[PDB]
């Protein structure tokens, strides 16, 4: 987002103003269903463009930014890596997992992390899993809500859970074992 | 009696050592074997 914005004629090179660029982006970024289509859109219209109010009053117009930086996730190329998109990598991973269990596994397929909280993300998702998966199996996207904090949601289900009361490595067990008793009581 | 005895000898004694240092290569093996198979311990104690 800061080398498009630098190109686009808002140059950003400190620390501080690299908090700034990631709240734009936390705030006004989002993926897109169709890139080209997008592309277009914004390259015929300026109704995809959007002010943003710096900590010093000036007021900044961010355009087709908005969905080229989240377009990344999908398309490495534009920053450069030799490595296969988010939707790419999950196909891959359904397609290594045994075939008995992929159906269940398009089903359910999950979105977590801060990254994922990008508006259409979930839609772009589903698109491209049912265009790269057979047309046998059924395709689910599932973002929750609260998709940013499903990590600390779920260990705190984990452990309150009573089952779960034999699972904790206690001090007992570390002095007995060493620290190798990760490798033993965490999986 | 005893010619052929001690031909039947020969080709069975090959074939004594042969099997032997064989269930050597096998048990070499079994050590490699043996880890694999604490691996798979882990792996049980994983799906657990």
């Amino acid at each position: 987002l800061m080398k498009i914005l630098t190109e686009r004629g808002y140059s950003f090179t400190t620390t501080a103003e690299r908090e700034i660029v990631r709240d734009i982006k936390e705030k006004l970024c989002y993926v897109a269903l169709d890139f080209e289509q997008e592309m277009a859109t914004a390259a015929s219209s300026s109704s995809l463009e959007k002010s943003y109010e710096l900590p010093d009053g000036q007021v900044i117009t961010i355009g087709n930014e908005r969905f080229r930086c989240p377009e990344a996730l999908f398309q490495p190329s534009f920053l450069g890596m030799e490595s296969c998109g988010i939707h790419e990598t999950t196909f891959n991973s359904i397609m290594k997992c045994d075939v008995d269990i992929r159906k269940d596994l398009y089903a359910n397929t999950v979105l977590s992390g801060g990254t994922t909280m990008y508006p259409g993300i979930a839609d772009r998702m589903q698109k491209e899993i049912t265009a790269l998966a057979p047309s046998t199996m059924k395709i689910k996207i599932i973002a929750p809500p609260e998709r940013k904090y499903s990590v600390w949601i779920g260990g705190s289900i984990l452990a309150s859970l009573s089952t779960f009361q034999q699972m904790w490595i206690s001090k007992q067990e570390y002095d007995e074992s060493g620290p190798s008793i990760v490798h033993r009581k965490c999986f | 009696w005893l010619s052929a005895d001690f031909a039947q000898e020969r080709r069975w004694k090959r074939g004594v050592a042969r099997k032997v240092v064989r269930m050597v290569i096998r048990h070499h093996e079994e050590q490699r074997q043996k880890e694999e198979r604490a691996r798979r311990e882990e792996q049980a104690k994983l799906r657990r």
